[PDB]
DNA sequence: AGCGCCTCCCCATGTGGGACCTGGAGAAACAGAGGGTGGAGGGAGCATAGAGAGTCTGTTCTAAGCTGCAAAGCAAAGGCCTGGCGACCTAGGAGACCATGGAGTTCCAGAAAGTGATAGTTATGCAGAGCGAATGGAGGGAATCAGCA
DNA sequence: TGCTGATTCCCTCCATTCGCTCTGCATAACTATCACTTTCTGGAACTCCATGGTCTCCTAGGTCGCCAGGCCTTTGCTTTGCAGCTTAGAACAGACTCTCTATGCTCCCTCCACCCTCTGTTTCTCCAGGTCCCACATGGGGAGGCGCT
């Protein structure tokens, strides 16, 4: 009765089979991959909320994640990161 | 902003070695890879290797080991290329060029490309040659030998020019590049649409898949205007 | 009631652990030195693992507040939750 | 426990007869093969002549070298 | 009445409705536009393809059909933007990367 | 017999631990030191396994991270033997003194 | 123009209260104010990541203890607990 | 019945009232408990009754009547505690403490 | 636009005489020049992207602020 | 004439250097350093004069402060003049 | 857990210099002051100076300036007191005391103390000596000279022993120490209540002001209990 | 070769002269306090089971102690080279001042976009089974180190 | 310069277990739909402030010359840490017991959000002197080249 624990080792694991279809994980990687994502999304969520904060905002809207993307993610890194962002928002807001 | 620094021409008699230096300005010296490409009118461009100045790690073409070497000095933000017994097939254009070390970036920016004159994925690229009007459109095709999972590159190349980015990941565009240029497709089959031409379109185009370890070129397809 | 375990961190234990930072010698002296150091940051991490427990009104000390702790002390540890 | 003893013994008389032979243990390595088409290394012969390897390799290994002996004493 | 969840409308994997939630529930902000929680799943399937695909490039190159935390670290330290990412950042049964200094070695 | 030069072992050793990935330190005496330390903050306390399992990756990872700093230093220095100074003026300038 | 607030007043009379013959000047003023925005930040931060892992929708006083105590330095964090314990205690002893 | 304020309740000069403002609208939490500002409120006034008394002993030592935040510095940097809750913390025109390494002197 | 020569070798050396060094290299000013470059463009990255988010053309101090304090270098004084 | 060895002028730079607070760079160089560095990321845009000026303040006590772990380096690598590897060596250890 | 360990008693000889040891465990050394209190029968105690290891900071009482002299080291945590020039009035008991650098603080965990043979703002406390009953109300008082913002301890002390810290700020209690113990008043006039007796409180009750530079004790309480 | 009385430069203290910055008083105004409602979030008991001490045991792997010695560390001399110190001439910074035009901000409309409530259907977590990848064991060979020639 | 001998580490094979991946079931949370509100584009004036240019005066910097003292190299001594061996002891893995405490469920109930009024606290603006910095004078102190010993 028991209640249950949510992560993303489901979706992680659908991300490595279009990177890597013959390719395995271990559930000790999992664990990591988990807290890799429960880490960078506490930090650019947390950014987006002090970046919506300064400038007298009640919303976070993709403007403040991709800010907060370009603050702290390295250059390509953050490159390639908004041009990913940009491509799903596109993509969402046309269904 | 971003400058690849290169020699002169270096005339070499067979036997010794010769050094090809390229440095660099505008950059983060230590965050991205450094690519050795040379350039033949036999068999076109072909990839020599790489080394990646933030371990100094190297990579080099199976068929170009023990040939070439690549060394990295950080003071002078400068890598060197060592070619060692230049046989009678090594006069070519060596080329270097800025990559980062993320996956789906490509060799961006090139250097100018050293002349040395001594005295894996099959790319099938269906037109060798093709004439085209003022304002038409021109399809390219780049069927690839094995699965690339979208990393593949369209370069345009001046003649006596370095090559040009103009497609990175099959479908974005490189920076300055106008919206003419249109990539496209994904797997083995991809394309390059060129909309409406200018005069300043007569060049050699060229793909580069960078999803295996060997890093194969195109055959090349010249586009010559009117 | 334990006293004196700082002794059981051994000598080959702390070479083993310079020899996986890349340390061709040691002295004789870096030993207490490193056995001082492991102590003070232990008692760091640990006394905010505490507090941590204590603000939940527990008496056990879970791996969660040992990932706060080391995500509070800029120490940031991946692979046990969160 | 007598068979490691008479084991060594045995290895220390063939050391003795290669060093009086002047033939070296890749020598005998190499004419492991030609006596009986199972050629062995330079550490095997090592190995055997240290007296360290396996008792079941001990013995696999040395009857190849009783032969040996008797092949280097006259041929 | 039907489906489409938001993941398969932006072509993703990771879960907007989830990271939306999660969003809201986090305590940064009294609203959220709906276009933050797509950016942001977009940004972390990104982060997550890139760190897996040069894990399995190093498990690869290791003979092995399985990704240990071991290949997560040579694929986190070996790069200049992903080590700054997550440079104060301990993996656990990572080990280092191998190196050793020059002067160290014996001629 | 035979005998290898000082700084061979050493640098095999070095070959060694660096290709490895698990901890150094044996399990029991740190979780005695673990359990050790914790009684002066809160009597009759009881950790999961999980828990000194984590603070032992965080106490090796932080040791091993000093002797790289420690290493520096001594190679600084003009020296191969690392020094208790040498681990002070690490310490001294990461900020942890 | 447009009424900005800061702990100006406040500091000038905590000042007065400890020191009633030294005065302070702008530049200490600004010091002073980015000193109690900041350790104001950091409580607060550390109090909604402490509700925040026990599953608590409010923040109390025992939650801004449990900060201060994992922020501030020993005798530091102990003098503070006692001044906010006999604050809180003098509040609720008077309406 | 006068509208006596919150501060003078706790006996404070921090203001409780503007603290849990602060506290209600900076996306902490979704309540805030009304005994966590007359908390804070104190805390804070006790820091910076600490720091504003030793940086006016300072300005005393050094005979000044005023507070300048080369005071602030030397009262911050001299103490302990106060150096290592303000370690990653630049304060403007205060300097940096009078030391010279004993190698250094002749002799 | 050059303007790091304006960082002359004086302007170091009271850098350094303020840190407490007593003799100084006459290749420390490069490399000095080199790291306050490096140091410079990361602050002044971070502060125009605050500025940029903001729809302004002009940097404030606050975003200097800001970007100063995401790097870990909490300044005090300038709001 | 009268001409102090070499080191005692260097102290009494030090004394006076760490007594006062104001700061050491002139502020024209530092604001023409600071909008061409800005440049590259801006083509055409201002400054508060306190945008300048903090950046002045926080350059200066980061240079002040490695330039203190430096003189450790220097004085741990038994010397008393600091050279480029114990700068190197310093940021190497703080992370940069 | 705090401790501070002291050394034996010295019988010394005038005119020479005599060194004090105050090795201490069971804290943070750096981060706490050490004050030394000389003690004689005649003048009370007597607040001489503190040292600071964090930056081997000192500051001396005026009557001693010079005559004392207190040295930190920090690898054996050790405080050490010097005394030269031996004048007959130095037979005393000496104990050195933890302090933090916080004001509200006072000198909580004192030494043993060493007894060494020879071969400002003025507290009065009202009470020289009174008797109580086994369950009376005592109530001493500590009239200040000056104003202090609160800053007074009240000590206990038995024959023969360290004094014990029992309230501090003038109305916090000590660690460790029960609640019938009750300190009052601010400014100039300060009390202290005992509530119920014990036949523990037969001892010697001093106050000590640290609101100002030189440290006062008062003259002190003997109370005895049946 | 060794201290010390003159010389000299620099720092610390006292005494005015103002110029700047801080302290204090008056008027908006807005935000904190007071009071009444209503819905929760969060307390108290109450139970069960997962789980964390606690103990025994057999083992074997690792730590502890000793020894020979070699190579790394440290001290001392010597040299040279490279920074420190002082002089001087000049270019550039500092401070003040004016014009300006482009930017940051407040004002009001309203329109797009986010929230809130409900139903339910779909995605996802949890439990169970079965191969496959991955350890260990055993040799076997390639690579490398060290001492004799 | 070897090179032959001895260790040691990487390559295969083969059972062998452990764990990852796939499948089935329940349940919770995500979505479609509608009504409502409310945040923020979007013009737009409007002041304001950062840039650009002028001007003057110092003064800090750039250059050069001289020298000393500090850093680097070499050599010798020594000492201490390493490689290796032998012995024993304690860590480890499994196998129990045994309580105990963390977690979920239910009741309910105190308290916090919300709204409406209102008033008194705070902030902005403007004078008034007190704090202090500068200029100059005086004296002590510390550094450093020359005389008598």
């Amino acid at each position: 009765k028991r209640s249950r624990k949510e992560s993303y080792s489901i979706y992680v694991y659908k991300v490595l089979k279009q990177v890597h279809p013959d390719t395995g994980i271990s559930s000790k990687a999992m664990g990591i991959m988990n807290s890799f994502v429960n880490d960078i999304f506490e930090r650019i969520a947390g950014e987006a909320s002090r970046l919506a904060h300064y400038n007298k905002r009640s919303t976070i809207t993709s403007r403040e994640i991709q800010t907060a993307v370009r603050l702290l993610l390295p250059g390509e890194l953050a490159k390639h990161a908004v041009s990913e962002g940009t491509k799903a928002v596109t993509k969402y807001t046309s269904s | 902003e971003v400058q690849l620094q290169q020699s002169g021409p270096e005339l070499v008699e067979p036997g010794t070695s010769v050094k090809m230096p390229c440095k660099a300005s505008g950059y983060t010296f230590t965050s991205y890879t450094i690519q050795w490409v040379k350039q033949t009118p036999r068999q076109g461009l072909e990839w020599i290797g790489y080394i990646y100045p933030y371990n100094a790690g190297t990579k080099y073409n199976e068929k170009f080991k023990g040939k070439a070497t690549l060394t990295s000095d950080k003071s002078s933000s400068t890598v060197y290329m060592e070619l060692s017994s230049l046989t009678s097939e090594d006069s070519a254009v060596y080329y270097c060029a800025r990559k980062s070390s993320r996956l789906r970036s490509t060799l961006d920016y090139w250097g100018q490309g050293t002349s040395v004159t001594v005295s894996d994925i099959k790319m099938t690229q269906s037109p060798s040659s093709m004439h085209a009007s003022l304002g038409e459109r021109v399809t390219i095709t780049c069927k690839a030998s094995q699965d690339i999972r979208s990393y593949l590159s369209w370069y345009q190349q001046k003649p006596w020019k370095s090559p040009k980015t103009l497609i990175y990941y099959a479908t974005s565009l490189a920076d300055g590049v106008p919206s003419r240029f249109s990539g496209s497709g994904s797997g083995q089959d991809f394309s390059l649409t060129i909309n409406n031409l200018e005069s300043d379109d007569t060049a050699t185009y060229y793909c580069l898949q960078h999803g295996e370890s060997p890093y194969t070129f195109g055959s090349g397809t010249k586009l010559e205007i009117k | 009631v334990l006293r004196d375990n700082i002794q059981g961190i051994t000598k080959p234990a702390i070479r083993r652990l310079a020899r996986r930072g890349g340390v061709k010698r040691i002295s004789g002296l870096i030993y207490e030195e490193t056995r001082g150091v492991l102590k003070v940051f232990l008692e760091n991490v640990i006394r905010d693992a505490v507090t941590y427990t204590e603000h939940a009104k527990r008496k056990t000390v879970t791996a969660m507040d040992v990932v706060y702790a080391l995500k509070r002390q800029g120490r940031t540890l991946y692979g046990f939750g969160g | 426990k007598a068979l490691q003893k008479e084991l060594e013994q045995f290895a220390k008389l063939l050391k003795q007869k290669r060093i009086t032979l002047g033939y070296t243990q890749a020598d005998v390595g190499l004419t492991l093969g030609v006596l009986f088409g199972k050629v062995f290394s330079q550490t095997t012969i090592c190995r055997f002549e240290a007296l360290q390897l396996s008792f079941k390799n001990m013995c696999k290994l040395r009857p190849l070298l009783q032969k040996w002996v008797e092949e280097a004493d006259n041929n | 009445a039907k489906a489409k969840s938001r993941s398969s409308r932006a072509g993703l994997q990771f879960p907007v409705g989830r990271v939306h939630r999660l969003l809201r529930k986090g305590n940064y902000a009294e609203r959220v536009g709906a276009g933050a929680p797509v950016y942001m799943a977009a940004v972390l399937e990104y982060l997550t393809a890139e760190i897996l695909e040069l894990a399995g490039n190093a498990a690869r190159d290791n003979k092995k059909t399985r990704i240990i935390p071991r290949h997560l670290q040579l694929a986190i330290r070996n790069d200049e933007e992903l080590n700054k990412l997550l440079g104060k950042v301990t993996i656990a049964q990572g080990g280092v990367l191998p190196n050793i200094q020059a002067v160290l070695l014996p001629k | 017999p035979h005998r290898y030069r000082p700084g061979t072992v050493a640098l095999r050793e070095i070959r060694r631990y660096q290709k490895s990935t698990e901890l150094l330190i044996r399990k029991l005496p740190f979780q005695r030191l673990v359990r050790e330390i914790a009684q002066d903050f809160k009597t009759d306390l009881r950790f999961q396994s999980s828990a000194v399992m984590a603070l032992q990756e965080a106490c090796e990872a932080y040791l091993v991270g000093l002797f790289e700093d420690t290493n520096l230093c001594a190679i600084h220095a003009k020296r191969v033997t690392i020094m208790p100074k040498d681990i002070q003026l690490a310490r001294r300038i990461r900020g942890e003194r």
